[PDB]
Formats: structure tokens, sequence, C-alpha cells
RNA sequence: UGUAGUAUGCGGUCCUUGCGGC
């Protein structure tokens, strides 16, 4: 009886507190990142999943359909908005495709494939259901993230 | 609720477009936008290089992304034409012909009115001294440097005391004086601001501003550029001027009219660095004369630095007399 | 979320719901604070025999320590949470 | 000299490149510009999905908006036996319809998310502009405040001296220290006016009795309330949606574009010297013209001179305040 | 029924049914946007009817839709010309290309009995005039398109201190899309009362009053009814 | 009323707990309120959760019939194969309601006893 | 069991020259 509530909440509490950890000097990447967090479910439910995450790509100024989450780093952007970007599309992805962990009750509904790459060339229903998830997780981390970081 | 109207008149054809750039239209964004930029330069002789508190008291005024503007800006009724209109400074590279370039342009007159309405006499007063400072000094849509966006007030109707027009050049030129007196007189006594006075602004402003004036005619007809061919004998006021600009001889810069002191767009195809020279036209008691007007600023762009006497020598080569200061 | 909290996380949530549902930051902190002391002490009904628990609660004591050294501590505090939930809804409705 | 990509899966991303290419004929306004976002890369190194970006795959702005326009047009029919059961039920109510058209240009939900960053409030099925209700009640009030502050400022200052306190107090809490700078200017009376008229309705008894002439009437505080409602007394007078008539849609374009260029961004942005050396980021929007022609319709629940009050107060608030986005441009203005 | 002040008198002559959904507006790149249904939708349809039978004892109308059954891929719908894709069969439901499955019985099935439940006149338009517009999808992907294609609508609170949106004084609403389609069932019994009027003595007696007073009328469901949301188009059949 | 073959392919069977945690915590939790035309809000005290049985729901009952009491009954229905044969005639494919919350359309259930 | 509308109050706003130079 491992819920995957518990799953979802554990992961956002794991990736805002390391934002905030990782950039406690950085008031204004945590407002960034803060902003991003509570305005992606609205972005997801207006274009689909692929188009923020290709969104999130494109202001991150990298190449689509030949970038996967594993390959980028979320500190070596200058920008505050390329920061809070990279952290948002690099949380996300990570849970869509690994979940919690290997050995953790949610292991992400992708096995390891990039979830953009994923949907490219997926059915409607698993699109559906990846949106699902992704809407349950950016609504937790939106909850986290109002809770501890700070607001710009 | 204190509110202005400012009856203007496009003395000559203004290129202002929209989203579509076939087309040309006055639009109440970009004037918003150059009153912001005539502000900041009105309010840089009393502020100095001391940003951070004009950037307050702009924010105070034409609001910011944390409060809605203290002045709300419209245009109401536009009696106005659209034509063709040869570019100020560009010319076609049509074989044998090597004419002008004419783009789409309000046509001259095109009655228009601006709308300025605030809730507090103060702000009002700062934007109409804005506005007016725009209207004399500058032009506006493409090309306003070139001599392409001067405006003249035909009618004023404010509820709030504000400045008379010239009527002779000394009016205009202590113009300058007194509005930046009663721009600081306003800052000092509203919002208590100081600055100090450091030095030269690196932005454009008025602590370091000449205005000079030329020429004089009478018909407006005769003003702005007519002939396709820069050697053909037919030449209006405008058109000499853009002669002799482009006449080697007359300024000592070593490229001539392709030096750097002008806009940074010459020969190294690079960098946005607008041109300080100003070129705008003037009407005053029924006689039209080209105004100049520059604005010498400590740094010319970041990584960049051009001699600046060098342009008052191109204002000796044709003999402006210098109206400020 | 009685039956999701969990221990590291509980502190920062119910912040965050504090915050959301106060008026005055002080009144969310306020609440912040009283509900983090009363929740501590409320007894719990494990599924196993067991009342070293409610032993170490009713005295007041390193309790958070030896439920960091307890191996159910998870449960613990749901069901601590619940039941002072359900305390606070009990009198809140008798005062009305 | 531009690569498109699509983000949506396959076997439709062709699909949508055959409608971005006029290929095929879409119908449905909001599913290409939403559902169907293309991601367009010019010779710098990023799919940018903007409009500004969008519209380098057409010849220019004038083909993108005939385009548009034309996508909207294509529902023309629908759209027209939908009007024709709003008016029905706009007629069901007693309610009160005027039209009015677009003095100036006029963008409502320009502030939405969306991967353009810049949307425009349209219509599910039939991909037509179109105003909430929500929109018309909330200029409607704040309209009445503004008159209300303008108005009757002093006065309700010195009734209410605590609530005014307490807001100064609130605001010395929030913007930065300012113990009691507190400017007592129009903004304030705005302020307390509406924190009257939203959590302090009750204690408005008093003042219930004041009158503000509105265009040829006269409304009373208390009638504002009764129109509005409070947390504890609903509101008498619905609110409905705009919607254009269908007939101007055949002959003039619904749907136009609109530029921003800022100048000086990083001076508004990071603080730097505004200077000159500061290229310009343009950023395009959908905005409806000029022009355009919209129906409102406002009905009552108890009395009907509630209704012709709340009517004349939206006339008034359309024609001064504005509705939409950027009303502090002149945009959103009706005339008569 | 009576009021909530005194409920032991008598018990209510009506019982209003929960509103399950019939079609839903899905946007259609042809077609400009569709009346979409699924199998479990006309199953729970047949099962309505079976109930309004048995209630009747009508068997005549028990078997109307009972001529029936479907089966459909993920990736398949039955849908009318209007939605098919020139030169090319297939269809696009706002996300997703479905190709078209052949059938023509199911969906003639249906249009009849929307006509014969309300009339000929389908809420302003002839139902003839929609028979083209009617989409018959898997179960899957009808539930995407209900769970994710509803309305969104963001609302914000502007102070007048600053004339921008307040501190958190922004919320989104789900909203059923407009000119969607929700059935309904009332059924009647004798009435719980005493001493009845002659006009209400028998139930036909209300089922005619509350037929005439429930006809293409206007009603208001759920909140927001002050800003012009949840009016909805109301009108009474029978078989 | 539907085909037994299409129900195949969607059952499942899960754990003990995992079925006493579905049927504790995956039943309608509905929140209703009573509101006053007066002022046209929710009554002060009218807000309340009820919980509902979900709908497609199979549940299964037994019903234990014993001699017929000796009143002289019919001989048509004398024995007791006779009387659970009539019960199960007359109950077969019947709609019935049960619970509360009759009059809003809740607790019809359709009964097929079992030949 | 019977009687019972998750309803009322809330603006997707605020901030930006279609320019720079021949």
């Amino acid at each position: 009886i491992r819920e995957i509530e518990q799953e979802r909440a554990s992961f956002a509490f794991k990736v805002v507190s390391d934002i905030k950890d990782k950039y406690s000097q950085n008031k204004k990447v945590q407002g960034k990142y803060s902003s991003y967090a509570e305005k992606a479910p609205t972005i997801i439910l207006n274009n689909g999943l692929g188009a923020t995450l290709a969104f999130f790509l494109s202001k991150l100024e990298k190449p689509i359909d030949d970038v996967d989450y594993k390959s980028i780093n979320p500190e070596s952007f200058g920008n505050a908005e390329n920061i809070a970007y990279a952290f948002l599309y690099k949380h996300l992805s990570t849970w869509l495709a690994e979940g919690n962990g290997k050995d953790s009750a949610f292991s992400g509904l992708t096995n390891g494939e990039d979830p953009l790459k994923y949907i490219m060339e997926k059915t409607a229903i698993d699109v559906a259901i990846s949106t699902e998830e992704a809407l349950s997780i950016l609504n937790w981390i939106k909850k986290f993230a109002k809770a501890m970081l700070e607001e710009e | 609720m204190y509110s202005a109207t400012f009856t203007l008149e496009a003395i000559t054809p203004v290129f202002m477009r929209g989203a579509n750039q076939s087309k040309a239209e006055i639009r109440a964004a970009s004037i918003k936008g150059l009153m912001r930029w005539w502000f900041r330069a009105l309010s840089g002789s009393y502020f100095g290089n001391d940003v951070e508190g004009l950037r307050r008291v702009e924010e105070y005024v034409f609001g910011s992304t944390k409060r809605e503007s203290r002045v709300v800006v419209e245009v109401v009724k536009e009696h106005v034409e659209e034509r063709f209109c040869p570019l100020p400074m560009v010319w076609k590279k049509k074989k044998g012909v090597t004419t002008r370039v004419s783009q789409r342009a309000i046509a001259p007159g095109s009655k228009f009115t601006l709308l300025l309405t605030s809730d507090d006499e103060e702000v009002l007063k700062l934007a109409c001294y804005s506005l007016i400072g725009l209207v004399y000094f500058g032009g506006i849509g493409f090309r306003c440097s070139r001599g392409a966006g001067s405006l003249k007030i035909s009618s004023l109707k404010s509820d709030v005391q504000l400045i008379d027009l010239p009527k002779n050049k000394n009016q205009l030129g202590q113009m300058v004086n007194d509005l930046t007196v009663e721009i600081a007189k306003i800052l000092k006594k509203t919002f208590l601001c100081d600055h100090e006075n450091k030095n030269c602004t690196s932005y454009s402003s008025f602590w370091c501003f000449y205005l000079f004036l030329w020429g004089e005619k009478a018909e407006l007809e005769e003003v702005y550029y007519r002939s396709n061919n820069l050697e053909n004998e037919r030449l209006t006021l405008l058109d000499l001027f853009e002669k002799e600009f482009k006449n080697k001889n007359n300024h000592l810069s070593n490229y001539g009219y392709r030096d750097f002191v002008f806009g940074l767009p010459r020969g190294t195809k690079k960098d946005r660095r607008a041109s300080p020279i100003k070129v705008g036209i003037t009407e005053l008691s029924e006689k039209y004369h080209v105004r100049v007007s520059v604005f010498k600023t400590k740094i010319f762009k970041p990584g960049m630095n051009v001699k600046w006497d060098n342009i008052f020598v191109f204002l000796e080569n044709i003999g402006a007399e210098r109206i400020y200061p | 979320f009685a039956d999701v909290i969990s221990k590291e996380f509980l502190h920062q949530l119910v912040k965050y719901e504090a915050v959301r549902h106060s008026i005055d930051k002080n009144l969310a902190e306020e609440f912040q604070s009283v509900f983090a002391r009363g929740h501590q002490g409320v007894r719990v009904e494990l599924e196993g025999n067991d009342e070293e628990i409610n032993k170490y609660i009713s005295d007041g004591a390193n309790l958070e320590t030896f439920l960091d050294k307890y191996e159910k501590a998870v449960d613990v505090i749901r069901k601590q949470v619940r039941g002072f939930l359900n305390l606070v809804k009990i009198l809140y409705e008798s005062i009305r | 000299n531009v690569v498109v990509k699509y983000p949506v899966n396959s076997e439709l991303a062709n699909y949508a490149e055959k409608f971005w290419k006029k290929e095929l004929a879409i119908y449905n306004l909001s599913l290409i510009l939403n559902k169907m976002t293309p991601f367009v890369k010019r010779r710098s190194e990023s799919y940018k999905s903007s409009l500004s970006a969008v519209k380098e795959i057409f010849k220019n702005v004038d083909d993108f908006q005939n385009f548009l326009n034309s996508v909207l047009r294509r529902s023309l029919d629908e759209y027209r036996v939908f009007f024709e059961n709003y008016e029905r039920l706009f007629n069901s109510f007693s309610s009160k319809i005027f039209s009015m058209r677009t003095k100036s240009r006029l963008v409502v939900g320009l502030g939405d998310e969306s991967v353009y960053e810049t949307s425009i409030r349209l219509h599910r099925n039939y991909g037509v502009p179109y105003i909430p209700g929500s929109a018309l009640k909330g200029v409607a009030k704040h309209y009445a405040f503004s008159i209300l502050a303008r108005e009757n400022g002093d006065e309700i200052l010195r009734i209410y001296e605590s609530v005014k306190e307490d807001l100064k107090a609130r605001i010395a809490k929030r913007d930065k220290i300012k113990k009691n700078d507190v400017p007592e200017d129009y903004y304030l009376t705005a302020a307390v006016i509406q924190e009257l008229f939203e959590k302090k309705f009750d204690e408005l008894g008093a003042i219930r009795n004041t009158r503000v002439e509105i265009g040829d009437t006269v409304i009373s505080v208390g009638d504002i309330v009764k129109i509005f409602g409070t947390q504890k007394e609903e509101g008498s007078v619905i609110f409905f949606d705009a919607f254009p008539t269908p007939e101007q849609l055949k002959d003039k374009p619904n749907l136009e574009l609109d530029i921003m260029n800022p100048h000086y961004q990083p001076y508004y942005q990071h603080g730097e010297p505004p200077g000159d050396w500061h290229s310009p980021n343009p950023i395009f929007f959908l905005t409806v013209p000029a022009g355009v022609e919209f129906t409102f319709a406002v009905a009552s629940r108890d009395l009907d001179d509630l209704a012709e009050k709340a009517e004349k107060l939206l006339k008034e608030a359309l024609k001064k305040f504005g509705v939409g986005a950027k009303t502090s441009l002149g945009y959103g203005r009706f005339d008569a | 029924g009576p009021a909530t002040d005194g409920a032991s008198e008598h018990a209510g002559a009506v019982s209003v049914g929960d509103a399950k959904i019939l079609l839903f507006p899905v946007r259609s790149a042809k077609g400009v946007f569709a009346f979409v249904t699924s199998p479990i939708v006309i199953q729970r349809l047949k099962e309505d009817f079976e109930l309004v039978s048995e209630i009747e004892n009508d068997i005549e109308l028990k078997q109307i839709l009972s001529r029936f059954k479907v089966e459909l891929s993920n990736n398949e719908t039955i849908a009318g010309n209007a939605l098919i894709l020139n030169g090319e069969n297939k269809v696009i439901l706002e996300d997703i290309v479905l190709k078209v499955k052949s059938d023509s019985n199911v969906i003639e099935n249906l249009v009849e009995v929307l006509k014969t439940l309300f009339g000929d006149n389908f809420f302003g338009k002839p139902i003839e005039s929609i028979k083209e517009r009617i989409a018959i999808v898997s179960d899957d992907v009808f539930k995407s398109f209900t769970r994710f294609s509803t309305e969104i609508v963001a609302r914000v609170r502007i102070d007048a201190e600053k004339g921008t949106v307040a501190r958190g004084g922004l919320w989104y609403e789900e909203f059923l899309p407009s000119d969607t389609l929700m059935y309904s069932l009332i059924a009647v019994g004798s009435p719980k009362k005493e001493n009845l009027p002659k006009e209400v003595d028998n139930t036909q007696k209300i089922v005619n009053v509350l037929k005439v007073t429930f006809n293409n009328a206007f009603l208001q469901i759920g909140g927001d009814e002050t800003v012009g949301k949840g009016f909805v188009k109301v009108r009474a059949g029978v078989l």
C-alpha cells in the first residue's frame, strides 16, 4: 500500500529543497523558479505537455529533437531566467522519466527515455497519462515552492 | 483627474509604423515611450549620473511593473492622411536613376490630438513638459533624427499651468533653461530628491546638450527633400542640408560624413548607438528653420569613445547659430 | 494530507497552508507554532501492542529523537496529526 | 530560410505543417493557434515559438493577418447560429442590450500564460475574440470606485478614518518602511473605497444615502452594492459576455497584429543606463482592430431599474475607463 | 417536497436524476467543432431507456436504441462527413489523428434517438443539420477529452491601490465548454401530500405541468451566475 | 444490459489491503449545501459531506426461503420450489431504489436473479 | 428516513518607441 502521493510529495520536497540550498543567495532565481512553477500547469493545459517542454528548451537556447534532460546542467546558465527554466525542465522531465527512483514506489511512466522524444512517437493515451502525472507533480512542486522559496 | 489636450500638426511626413511595416499610422504606445525617453533626457540635468533616482521618479510618474501608470495617454481624433514620401537620407541603388526611396508615411499637417489624463497636478505637469520638449526638440517615428518627425503644437488646452509657446529664436533659446528649472523645482518640492551634482550624464540628457538653428524658408513645400538627384540645382532646405552634410570638405572628420560620432551603423555594420545629432524643423512666426540638437554625453557607447568637438566643426561649416546656450 | 504527510516536510507544508489561509502573516506564523506544539502530544493506537510511544508522549521529552530512532515514525506522526485535527474540529464545533 | 518544427506527436505534425503552409484548410482558430503551435528557427540557433518568430513563415505581416482572418471567417455560419441563440438567451431574461464599436484597439486576456507569451481571449468552439462578463463587471466596479474617489474622496476619508489608518499601516507593512509617509492621494481613497465595498460592506450603511452622477442618471452607493453584491449578499445584475456581431466579420477583419518594441529594456529590468546602445526586442501580439462592433447585455434578478443603472455605468466605463489590456494607452475604448 | 422547515409531513412527488453527459464539444480541424460520444455513454443511455421502459411498463420504447453495438480501437472513430478530412480518411479532434471507421447504422440510430427525445429542433438549430458533426470515439479518448478539453478560466482581482493584481488575487476555475449536452431523468409518482387539488390529482397532471413549464427554458447552473456563467437551455421530452 | 465478454478485459484482482483501501477511500464524497433565496448565499451550518457507493458496482445477496407457513396456501405455491421460482420470476431484471436520497436520483439498482 | 444548489464577493491586470544607420 504505497500511494504515489507520498512519492510525489517526497520528490517535490527534494527538488525544491535542492534549488533552495543551491541558490539560497540568488533570491531572483528562487522567484523566477516559483513563478515558472506556478505558471507551467496553465501552459501545459493550453498548448500540451510537449509544447511546454519545447518552450522550456527554447528558453534554454537549446535545440529540440537532439537534447535530453540527462545532458543539461541547470547551473551552467548565466541568466536567472535560464537557470529557473533549466531547473524546472530538469525536475519535470526527471519525474516523468524516472520518478522518485528505481527502488521507489513510482519509477516514472517512461522507462528511461527522454519525455519529449517519448511524446514525439507515442500514442495519445500515453501522452495524456504523462500530462496528468506532470500536472500532479507540478501542483506539488508549486505548493512546496510557495512554501519555502521567496516570492519575486 | 486633471487632463490636458494637445492638437499637433505634422510639419514633415512622419514614418510611424505598427506591426505591419508597409502601413504607417500613429501609435499611442510609441508616443508614450518617446515621452518616457524625453522625460529622462530633461530629468538627467537634475539627477545627473544618479540613475537610481531618475528610475524611481520615472516609475512613479509613468508607471512600472508594480504600479499602474499615473498618467494615461490616448489619441482621440485623427484628421490625418497617408501618402508616399521619400526617406530622409536613403537613396535607391537603381541603375542610372540613383534616386531616393519613398515609403508610406503620414502626410504633412495631418491634424491629430493627444490627451494626457492624471489624478495629480504634478505628474500631469511633468508629462506635459516631457511632451512639449519632445515636440519642440525631437521627432517621432522612423528616421526622427534626420528631420522626419518635427511637430508643432497647433493648439493646447490644459487645466494645469504650463510653459507658453515661443515667437522668436531667443524664446526657444531660454525655454530649455526655464523647462529645466521648472522640472528641477517640481522634483525638489514633490519627491524631495536631490542626487547632488556629480558630472555629465552617461545617457543623453540636458547636462550636456546644445541646440543650433540654420536656414530660413517661407514655404512648407520648399523644406523637405524634393529632388531625386543630389546634383540637381533645385534643392529644398533639407535637401541642401543633406548635400552639405554629404560634402567631404564640410567637416574635418577623417572619414567625412562616414565617421563614428554619428549613429553606430556606419562602416562597422554593428551596434545600435543612435546618433546624438538630431535634425528637425522648427516653425517660428511662420518661418521654418532647421533645428539641430546634440547630446554630448560623457561616454558615447560602452567600449567606444569618439571625439565630440569635431561635430561642432560641422556647425562651423554651415554657420548654424547656437540657439542654446 | 493525513494519509500522505511525512515528518520531514510537515512544517513547510503546514506553513504553506497557514500562509495561504491567513489574511495576516502573523496569524499564519502563530498557527504554525501552535500546531507544531500541539500535534506533538497525541496518543496513538498502533497496530502493534506498543505503549512506549504513549509513555514518551505523556512525559514530555526528546520524543522527536525517540521517533527518529523509532522505525514506525511515519505512522505515528500521521496518527498524531489526524488526531490533533480531529480534536481541533471537535472543539471548534463545540464553540459554534 | 527558416526551419519549422512541431512538438506535437508524430502523424499530426505533418497535418500541422500542411495547415500552416495553407495546403489544407483549418476551421478552428484556437486549435491551430494553441494545439498546433509551430517552433520557428531563424539564422539564430534557437526555435523561438513566439508570434514574432511565428510570423516569419509567411510572406509578411499582411499575409499572416489575412490567413488568421480567413481561418476565423471559415466558421461564420456556426458563429451566426451561436449568436442567434445568444440573443435568444438575452431576450429570455429582462436583459437590456446595447451595441458599441471599438474606438481604439482592444486586447483582453493578454496576460494569460501561453507558449506565445502573449495570448488573447478567443472563444474555444468558434475562435472569435470576446470579452468575458467578469471583465465587464470588474471594469464597471472599478469605474464606480474611481467616480466615488474623485467625487467623495475627502468625505469618505473623514467618515472612515479608522479604515484609512488601517490601510496606511498595511501599506507601511508591505511597501518598504514608509512609516507614515503614506500620501493621502486619490489612490489611497480608491483603495479604501474598494476595501469598504469588499470586506466592510455593512459599515457602508451610513454612506448608502450618497449619490453620484453618472452620465445623465444618479446612482446611490446602496444601489451599487446591491448591483454587485457582497460576501454575504449576492449581486442583482447579471453581466453577460460580449461577442462581435457576425455580419461585420464578413467584410472587415476581426483580428490584427500589434507590436511592442522595448528599447532600454535592460534599463527597466536590470538597471543599466538608458543611453542608446539598447537594441530593441520586438514582440508581436494579436488584437481586435478598432471599429469592430460588440453586443453587450445586462440582465436583472430583482429590479429592472438596477439593470438600467448597471447598463449606464457599464457604458460610461467602456467610454472612459476602457476594458481589456493596456488601458493606460487608450486601448479597449468604445464609442456610441 | 416540503421546505426545510418541516419534512415529516410528506415526501416529494418528483425525483430528478444526475445530468449524465451525452455529447461533448471538441475542436476539430474541419467541422469547426464536433459533438463527441463514447460507447459507455450510449450504453448508459440504453440503460436509462431500459429504466424508463420498466417504470412506464412500455417495452416498445425499450428496443429503440437496442440495435446499436459498437467497438472502437483507441485510434478509430465514427465521424460525420463534415469532420472527415478531404482527400484523407482521417479526422482531427483537437489533439489526435483518428482513422475514420466505416459505420452508418450507429450514427443514424443515435441521431434518430436524439430526434425522438428532443423533437426536430436541436436547441435553436435543426437536428438534421448536426448529423454530420457527430463522432463516436474510444473510451480512453473520450475520458481524455472530458478531463483536458474543459474550459480553464483565469481570473484576477485588481486592487485600486496600484491597479495591478492583488497579492494572491488570481485563481483558475474549471468550466464545462459551451455547446455541450447533458441528459437527466426526472421520475414522477403519486404525490405524497393529502387533499390535493383536482388539477394536480394524478401523476400525469404533474408530468404535463413540468413539461410545459420547463420546455425551451433558460436556467442557471453552478456558480458565477452574476458574471454570465452556467446559463443553459433546458428542453423537456417524453416517450 | 452489457456483453460479459467486454467486462473480462477490465477485471482486476488486487491484494486484501489494497482492496480495503480502495473500498474505503474510492467512494464518492460529495459536498452539499443549502442556499436561502433571501440572500442568495449558503445557509449557515448548511454544508455537509455525504458518502455514496459508486455506480456500476456489482453486489450479491442471499435469500433463504423455507417451508411456507401452513395457512391454507394455494397449491400453486404450496412447495418451496414454487415460491422460490415465483420470486425469481417476479424479481428478475427488476429496478428498485435502495437507501436514502431517492428524490435526487440516488439508489436505483438493477436486480438479476440467479437462474 | 424525510427536507437541502459548493454558493456569494474578485478586471489576466501592471511594465515596454517598429526601431538604429545609408
